[PDB]
């Protein structure tokens, strides 16, 4: 019978029919089942849109100095550490009042997709783009959108813990005399001859 | 198939003959061809004969690498100077550009056409002068770059 | 879109490269919305730049406390740092309610360069004078924009303003 | 546009660059109410830059708490820093309280300058006319001389 496209092994997931990205069909676990895929896709778009301007950030961060005093450190990970204050006041207010202010309250899994036309992810930031164009064009622009914010994920992740395991830095990757990561510190099961 | 090249002084110039069997989408295949290196020969050539007169211009080329625009040479020696990220920000450009719009045959990519106009004709049967000069200079430019780069290999400096 | 402000006697409908030119209406809307709005923040800086240097800095303080008295700072990518930062601080709230007490988004008056602002009067069932005002706040807007970005680049290569 | 107010014996209709553009009779009632209302502000402002001239600073304080006088305060644009900022505060208060108490929006009585001062009138209408092209003739003499009187104390080190 149906199988999944991506995954060949695996049956074909409902709830991906008409969306952007699900062409591919990509859902072995089968949230989509479980959950709405109206929320799914919401937060999927934010994870890969915070992902994005995270990863610009983490790239550009010791780069683009900082606020006239904080010393950006080139380990973007210290940069919390090196933040004032009032910057991360600023910071929280703005995410707040940003994300409050788009779904004019109903920001939760219950009530947020529950008025009626509550396009997943349509914030209404430069949307008359799309309301142009060809829905395949826009539907491309969207899956473009969409693969990008997978990938800053993924990648948003890879720094993180690249700067982890180096303890430094993230461009000056494999340093000098590497020979592989430390060990990982702290006990475990099979710290203590498990 | 004497059109847009047959405007040369020479005429149809088909030495080897080659594109005498009738081979219509070769020809077009090769109007494409033409077009794309006529297009990169002209944009190398004016940026090996720019940063002489005028030379590089002042700036910097590489936040943590200390690299500036007047640290890289030209030439053939620049090839190894650019960063990592700066061949790559340069061939990611020419892989958009080239993936923009499709290519194949039929298509108006497959003939040059990708929107950029900018000099373009009125539709006063300027056009095919355009075509015509954009394709002569482009031809001209394909032998001008690749003697530039022999001088380059043979004598070492940048001209 | 030959037919709306901006195309003028110079030059026709400018597009040397391939923005516009597909239709998409709504872009079109939301980069004359974006081309007027930097024009009058350009016009604004252009004469930010102009007057501090045909008149004269300010006869005041612009700082009691810390007593910066204007004339001490100077004019062009260098009061950024003189100016005290709850100056600039202010200075971008203005900006920023500016900003928010008009509602620029799809179809709404606000979208086109109307931002409730109405000096400049001009009267209604009086068109084809008011096209004319607003395609001179276009075409001043272009001028200035180019002019404000070749002022930067004067301050910051001769290290001074002019 | 001969026949609305101003156009009094010197001259005639006065615009060498203005209302020739489509008459528009509201745009010249906007500017009329503009006219009146300059034309009273500085009629105002040039008595009171040569009042304290003719006559002595008021005598009092102006400022009982900072220890001010009228007398210490130095007449014109020198005043500008010495007034005290809440007395600054409350004359642009008692303006904003002259200019939004009653409508001034078109098709009214503040659109043309009425608000009901009614002190110099009279009932003859040919009288009203004539008083009210003198205010406007004397508004626009105060304009001038106002902008003159500024300049002077700028020019200068003080007031003439
Ligand atoms: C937290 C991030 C996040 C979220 C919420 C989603 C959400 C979604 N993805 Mg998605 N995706 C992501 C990251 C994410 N993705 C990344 C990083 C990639 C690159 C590998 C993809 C690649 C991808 C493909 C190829 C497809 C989807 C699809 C979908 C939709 C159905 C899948 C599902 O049941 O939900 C997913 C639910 C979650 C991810 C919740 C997290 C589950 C566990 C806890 C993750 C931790 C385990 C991990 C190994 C670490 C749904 C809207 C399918 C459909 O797209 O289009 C409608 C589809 O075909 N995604
Ligand atoms: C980070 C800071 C922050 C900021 C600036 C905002 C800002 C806002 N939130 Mg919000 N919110 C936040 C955090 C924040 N939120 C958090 C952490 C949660 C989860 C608990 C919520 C949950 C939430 C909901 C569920 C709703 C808002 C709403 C709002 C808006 C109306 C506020 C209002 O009129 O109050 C005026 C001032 C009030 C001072 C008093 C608030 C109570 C204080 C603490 C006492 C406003 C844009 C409403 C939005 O209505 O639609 C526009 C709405 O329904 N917020
Ligand atoms: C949100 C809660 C949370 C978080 C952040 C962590 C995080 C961590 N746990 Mg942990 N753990 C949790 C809940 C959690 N665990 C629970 C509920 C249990 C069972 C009671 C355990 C039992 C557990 C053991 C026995 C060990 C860890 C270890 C670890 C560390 C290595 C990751 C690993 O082995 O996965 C942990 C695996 C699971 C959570 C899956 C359980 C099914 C990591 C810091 C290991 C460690 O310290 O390595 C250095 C280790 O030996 N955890
Ligand atoms: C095939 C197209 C092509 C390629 C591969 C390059 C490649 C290069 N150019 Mg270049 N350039 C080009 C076209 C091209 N250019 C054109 C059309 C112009 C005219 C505007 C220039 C003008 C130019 C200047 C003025 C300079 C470079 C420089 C450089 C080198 C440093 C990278 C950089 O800053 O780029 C840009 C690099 C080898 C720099 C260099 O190394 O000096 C020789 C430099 O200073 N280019
Ligand atoms: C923010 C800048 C901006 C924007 C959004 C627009 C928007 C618009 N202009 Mg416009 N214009 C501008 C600046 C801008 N203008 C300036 C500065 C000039 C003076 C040179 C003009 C002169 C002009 C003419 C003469 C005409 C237009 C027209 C138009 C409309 C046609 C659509 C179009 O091509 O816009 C797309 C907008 C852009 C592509 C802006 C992109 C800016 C580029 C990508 C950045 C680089 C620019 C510059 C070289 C960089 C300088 C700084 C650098 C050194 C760092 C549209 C509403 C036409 C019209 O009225 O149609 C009805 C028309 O005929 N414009
Ligand atoms: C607030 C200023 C102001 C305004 C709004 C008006 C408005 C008007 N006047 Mg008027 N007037 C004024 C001041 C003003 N006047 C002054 C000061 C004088 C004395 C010279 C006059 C003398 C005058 C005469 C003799 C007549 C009018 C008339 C009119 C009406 C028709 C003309 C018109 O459309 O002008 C519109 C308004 C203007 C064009 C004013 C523009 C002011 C310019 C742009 C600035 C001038 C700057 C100044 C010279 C230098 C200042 C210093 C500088 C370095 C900063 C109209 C209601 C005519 C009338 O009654 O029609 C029925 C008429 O016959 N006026
Ligand atoms: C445009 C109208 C205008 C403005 C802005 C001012 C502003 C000022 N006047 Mg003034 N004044 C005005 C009209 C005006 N006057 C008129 C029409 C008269 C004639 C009665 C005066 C007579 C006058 C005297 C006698 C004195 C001032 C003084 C002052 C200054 C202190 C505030 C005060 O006591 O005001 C009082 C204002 C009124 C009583 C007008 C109502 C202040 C700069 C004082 C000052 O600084 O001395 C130089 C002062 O002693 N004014
Ligand atoms: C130490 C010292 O001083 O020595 C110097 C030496 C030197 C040379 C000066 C140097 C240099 C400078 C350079 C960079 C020299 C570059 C030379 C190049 C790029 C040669 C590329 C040829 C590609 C061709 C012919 C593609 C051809 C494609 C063809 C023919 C296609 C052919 C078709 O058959 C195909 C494929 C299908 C057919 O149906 C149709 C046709 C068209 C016939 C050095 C290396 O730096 C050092
Ligand atoms: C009516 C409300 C109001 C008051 C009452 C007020 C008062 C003060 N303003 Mg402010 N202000 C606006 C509104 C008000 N300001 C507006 C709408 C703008 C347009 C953007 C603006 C602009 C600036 C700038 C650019 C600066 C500035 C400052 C101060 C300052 C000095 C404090 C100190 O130095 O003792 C005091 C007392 C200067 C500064 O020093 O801030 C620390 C400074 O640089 N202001
Ligand atoms: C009946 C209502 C009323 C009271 C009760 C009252 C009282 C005080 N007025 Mg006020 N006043 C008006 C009304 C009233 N004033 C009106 C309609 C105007 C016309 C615009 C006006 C004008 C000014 C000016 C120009 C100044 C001024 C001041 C003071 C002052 C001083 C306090 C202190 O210094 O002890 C006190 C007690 C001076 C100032 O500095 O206030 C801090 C000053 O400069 N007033
Ligand atoms: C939408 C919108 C707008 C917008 C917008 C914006 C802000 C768009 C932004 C898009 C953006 C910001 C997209 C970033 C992608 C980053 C990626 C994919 C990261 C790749 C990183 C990768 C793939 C991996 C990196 C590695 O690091 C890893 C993992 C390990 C290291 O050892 C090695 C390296 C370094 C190689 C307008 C136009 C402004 C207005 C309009 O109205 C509304």
């Amino acid at each position: 019978k149906e199988t999944s496209a991506s995954v060949p092994f695996l049956p074909k997931p409902k709830n991906l029919a008409g969306w952007v990205g699900g062409e591919t069909e990509f859902d072995p676990i089968g949230f989509s089942n479980w959950f709405d895929m109206k929320w799914l896709r919401e937060a999927e778009l934010k994870h890969g849109r915070v992902c994005m301007m995270a990863t610009v950030g983490f790239v550009l961060q010791p780069y683009i100095g900082a606020y006239p005093g904080v010393e950006m450190p080139a380990d973007s990970l210290q940069a919390v550490y090196a933040a004032p204050s009032e910057a991360w006041f600023a910071f929280i207010f703005a995410a707040g009042y940003i994300e409050s202010s788009s779904y004019n309250g109903k920001i939760t899994q219950l009530n947020m997709f529950e008025d009626s036309d509550r396009v997943p992810g349509n914030l209404g930031w430069g949307s008359t783009r799309l309301e142009g164009m060809s829905k395949e064009e826009s539907e491309l622009m969207q899956l473009k959108e969409l693969k990008n914010g997978r990938l800053a994920m993924l990648a948003f992740s890879g720094m993180v813990h690249h700067n982890i395991v180096v303890k430094g830095a993230l461009f000056p990757l494999v340093p000098d005399g590497w020979t592989g990561p430390e060990p990982w510190a702290v006990g475990s099961i099979m710290n203590n001859m498990g | 198939e004497s059109e847009l090249g047959a405007q040369a002084p020479l005429g149809f110039f088909d030495p080897l003959k080659l594109t005498g069997d009738g081979s219509v989408e070769a020809f077009k295949r090769r109007r494409q061809s033409e077009i794309k290196h006529g297009r990169i020969s002209m944009l190398a050539a004016m940026g090996y004969m720019t940063p002489e007169i005028t030379g590089k211009f002042p700036g910097y080329l590489s936040p943590s690498l200390n690299l500036k625009f007047a640290d890289v040479p030209n030439g053939l020696a620049a090839v190894s100077k650019v960063p990592a990220a700066g061949w790559a920000q340069i061939l990611g450009y020419m892989a958009y550009c080239e993936t923009s719009q499709d290519q194949s045959a039929g298509t108006p990519g497959a003939a040059g056409e990708f929107g950029f106009k900018v000099i373009t004709s009125d539709d006063d049967e300027v056009l095919k002068r355009k075509l015509a000069s954009e394709l002569a200079n482009g031809r001209l430019a394909m032998m001008a770059i690749i003697g530039m780069f022999y001088q380059d290999g043979l004598t070492g400096s940048a001209w | 879109f030959e037919n709306e402000r901006g195309v003028q006697a110079p030059v026709g409908y400018w597009d040397p490269l391939g923005f516009a030119r597909d239709g998409n209406v709504a872009l079109f809307k939301i980069r004359r919305a974006t081309e007027i709005k930097h024009g009058r923040i350009s016009m604004l800086a252009a004469m930010g730049y102009i007057t501090p240097e045909v008149t004269g800095k300010f006869p005041g303080y612009l700082s009691p406390s810390m007593g910066l008295k204007f004339a001490d700072i100077p004019n062009g990518l260098a009061a950024i740092s003189k100016v005290p930062g709850y100056g600039w601080a202010q200075i971008l709230g203005w900006m920023a309610f500016c900003e928010i007490s008009v509602d620029q988004s799809p179809g709404k008056p606000g979208a086109a360069g109307d931002m409730g602002f109405k000096a400049f009067k001009v009267t209604a069932d009086a068109p084809e004078t008011t096209e004319k005002k607003l395609a001179s706040e276009l075409a001043n807007g272009r001028l200035a924009m180019m002019a404000i970005i070749g002022m930067f680049f004067q301050d910051g290569l001769t290290g001074s303003a002019w």
